[PDB]
């Protein structure tokens, strides 16, 4: 993955206003609700019967803060994601067999998201910047299947 | 599948687009091509820089093909059976695209209407769109 | 959409299985779990080796879900909807795996049917193997 | 992409006994006709019309035999698909924009010609080794997107 300095000044831009502590909830909490197959996969967390009970489900959140962290890493190492989601890849790959395009699947509700929470600020071009982000953390986290 | 509360929720969040629908559709076509440029080749006789006004009359197009989905939405394969004719075989689109186009329409529609777009009302605007996909890749041959 | 030449050509297809339907299925399943080893973890109360009594049994009833629609295969979704509540609700299976069990059920057909599987059949087919999927996905919730 | 030895064995086996001036003709017609929107790269080849046209079709034999060369390129450097494939990750991606799906859909368009002409040698086992072999074609030949 590719991101000029333009969309590395838009990307992280944006990601400094970001509330670390809400949005990877707020994005696991939608993968659970949109694409509810992934629940398979968090079974222990609990109760996830409606999308109030996902979204409010304390579990939820806390992994969710571990997600963006991930996240937050990518974006600090743009140049090495390989490195940098190795032992994400094997967890996901190899002992979890989660298929990666879920991996895709989260980073665009993540940037459904930011879309959400920034408005007309999440501009065409920033969003271009970001989807090559999410492309290339989740072809990082797939490495392992590949 | 469709669900009545998927239902309500999509005409109910739709509804507050108003007079912006074709402005809206126009954004998603722009997300589409900047964020996915492989799309751009099926559009070589326009041009898709910011401000078209090829991409801004074509989003009108495609906000009144969604106006229909939405209004129809019991009878979407007959209400979008011409449409799903041209994109298959005149226009042979990849039916990948069509999960680009919808992701960028959610996209759209969050930066917009962020009281509407609610976790439940994403859902249900992911599953009509996925139906949408599914008509309009129904017809290749 | 199927065509009326693609359901002739699933149903003679299919017709020349005869006996071996079970086996068949059985086969695509084994050619699933080897090709794609994320499938295997949704049984983890089947030994998946070769030879298995558990696999055997298991392609018997995928067959007899696929002759179902075969024989229904103008009125799938409701063939098969007791089966689509079951992979989705219950069995919370990833939509991408039925394109895997999909192409596996290709691979036995033409590993055994070197006659029947020309091009046409071939995209027949996978046409209904796509709509099969389709139904058994189109349960989401 | 990771095949062991006795993979190898199994998939350099059944490859010396494909026929190379047919298996990708074979595999390239059954792509157009199964999958027809990839018609839309193909328009100076003529007829294709109907399944016959398009295998009967010369220009569709005499290009599969060129995309058949290149699996068997693939075959001979497992370690280094990457490098093999370079020059047409640039061609299919940069120049062409064919989305990368359409590589694994060719690959196992290729299995199922495998199979038809193996019939039970194409044993369960020798299937798994060579969809390894085709998604790490699909996977270096979509380099130039990741
Ligand atoms: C872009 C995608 C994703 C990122 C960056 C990500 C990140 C992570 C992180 C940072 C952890 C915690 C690891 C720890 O405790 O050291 C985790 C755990 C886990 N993830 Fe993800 N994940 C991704 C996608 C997914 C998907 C799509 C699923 C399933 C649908 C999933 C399932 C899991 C599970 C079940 C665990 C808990 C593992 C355990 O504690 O044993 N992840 N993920
Ligand atoms: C939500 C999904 C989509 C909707 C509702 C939609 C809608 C429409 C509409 C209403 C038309 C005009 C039809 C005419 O003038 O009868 C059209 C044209 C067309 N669409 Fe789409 N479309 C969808 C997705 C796609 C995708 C994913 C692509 C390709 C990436 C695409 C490519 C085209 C092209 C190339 C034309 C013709 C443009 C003209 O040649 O000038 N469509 N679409
Ligand atoms: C062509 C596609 C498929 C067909 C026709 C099919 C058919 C069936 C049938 C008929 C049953 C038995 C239903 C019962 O006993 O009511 C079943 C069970 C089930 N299927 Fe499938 N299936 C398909 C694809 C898949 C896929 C892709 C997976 C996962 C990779 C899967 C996982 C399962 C599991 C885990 C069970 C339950 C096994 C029992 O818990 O013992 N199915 N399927
Ligand atoms: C695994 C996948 C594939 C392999 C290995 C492959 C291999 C090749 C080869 C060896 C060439 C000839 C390059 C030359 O003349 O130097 C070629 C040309 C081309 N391929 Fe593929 N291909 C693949 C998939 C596809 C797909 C899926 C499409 C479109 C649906 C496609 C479209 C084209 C086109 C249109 C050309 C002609 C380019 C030109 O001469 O300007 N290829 N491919």
């Amino acid at each position: 993955v590719h991101l000029t300095p333009e969309e590395k000044s838009a990307v992280t831009a944006l990601w400094g206003k970001v509330n670390v502590d809400e949005v990877g909830g707020e994005a696991l909490g939608r993968l659970l609700v949109v694409y509810p197959w992934t629940q398979r996969f968090f079974e222990s967390f609990g109760d996830l019967s409606t999308p109030d009970a996902v979204m409010g489900n304390p579990k939820v959140k806390a992994h969710g803060k571990k997600v963006l962290g991930a996240f937050s890493d990518g974006l600090a190492h743009l140049d090495n994601l390989k490195g940098t989601f190795a032992t994400l890849s094997e967890l996901h790959c190899d002992k979890l067999h989660v298929d990666p395009e879920n991996f895709r699947l989260l980073g665009n509700v993540l940037v459904c998201v930011l879309a959400h929470h920034f408005g007309k600020e999440f501009t065409p071009p920033v969003q271009a910047a970001y989807q090559k982000v999410v492309a290339g953390v989740a072809n990082a986290l797939a490495h392992k299947y590949h | 599948v469709l669900s009545p509360a998927d239902k309500t929720n999509v005409k109910a969040a739709w509804g507050k687009v108003g007079a912006h629908a074709g402005e809206y559709g126009a954004e998603a076509l722009e997300r589409m091509f900047l964020s996915f440029p492989t799309t751009k080749t099926y559009f070589p006789h326009f041009d898709l820089s910011h401000g078209s006004a090829q991409v801004k009359g074509h989003g009108k197009k495609v906000a009144d093909a969604l106006t229909n989905a939405v209004a129809h939405v019991d009878d979407m394969p007959n209400a979008l059976s011409a449409l799903s004719d041209l994109h298959a075989h005149k226009l042979r689109v990849d039916p990948v695209n069509f999960k680009l186009l919808s992701h960028c329409l959610l996209v759209t529609l969050a930066a917009h209407l962020p009281a509407e777009f609610t976790p439940a009302v994403h859902a249900s605007l992911d599953k009509f769109l996925a139906s949408v996909s599914t008509v309009l890749t129904s017809k290749y041959r």
